[PDB]
């Protein structure tokens, strides 16, 4: 086609989904993580992630206002890649990158699973 | 704004 | 922060927002502009334009699963900038601009505003 | 990725 392109749109939509987010508007899921919940959009976290993609796309899942996750995800580490999603900015630290790398893997986010695994090696 |  | 940034993010975020557009998943809205329909995700449109943001604010509206726009709005130009909102792209062409900078305008989309209004400039 |  002969569209012109905005560079700043994708970015600027983000940020107002996460304002959305952070005021608890139009979220429509809470997921569980042991004994941590966690207010989203299912449309933002089929974005992100392979295994939510699966969850809401199923025709009875699609339809839940809480989600379980496993017990041996970590909450701080589930809390770490809802904010990515949001944001595109990753706090990976050396006394996270392990729960990180797990949950991403849980999550299928392959990109934050490559980053771990490239972060961990560089640290052997 | 730009030319993709 | 120490965070790390994954540029391709929001871009990779919106590309999948619109594929669920596309197959018309988790869609909560039907905007009708005169004889025509569009299906959309409350959350995207609020995150694009000023209009949709107070509308899906408002206490009752933010129920809404149809909205009507003012019988003055072109669907054609609506359609241009449903599609702008969900790719950053434009198709702003000289048979388009009036109706495109009308609509955006009416939307409260500034930044589309903006470049209508320079390349009216050019032209004249 | 990059430093932000
Ligand atoms: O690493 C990742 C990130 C991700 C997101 C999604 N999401 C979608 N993919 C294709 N079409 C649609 Cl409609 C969506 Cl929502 C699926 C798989 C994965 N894997
Ligand atoms: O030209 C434009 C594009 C636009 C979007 C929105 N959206 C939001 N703004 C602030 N916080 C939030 Cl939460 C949202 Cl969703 C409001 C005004 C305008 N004007
Ligand atoms: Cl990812
Ligand atoms: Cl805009």
């Amino acid at each position: 086609d002969s569209c012109i392109q905005f560079t700043r749109h994708a970015s600027d939509v983000l940020l107002n989904l996460n304002r959305l987010r952070s005021r608890d508007i139009l979220t429509d899921v809470v997921i569980v993580v042991s004994r941590e919940q966690f207010r989203a959009h299912k449309t933002v976290l089929m974005a992100c992630s392979g295994l939510f993609y699966s969850i809401f796309t199923d025709q009875l899942k699609c339809n839940l206002s809480v989600i379980n996750l496993d017990p041996e995800i970590n909450p701080e580490g589930f809390c770490i890649l809802l904010d990515f999603m949001y944001t595109s900015r990753l706090n990976l630290r050396e006394g996270n990158i392990m729960a990180v790398m797990a949950t991403a893997m849980y999550l299928q986010m392959e990109h934050v699973v490559d980053t771990c695994r490239k972060f961990i090696k560089a640290s052997e | 704004w730009v030319i993709p």
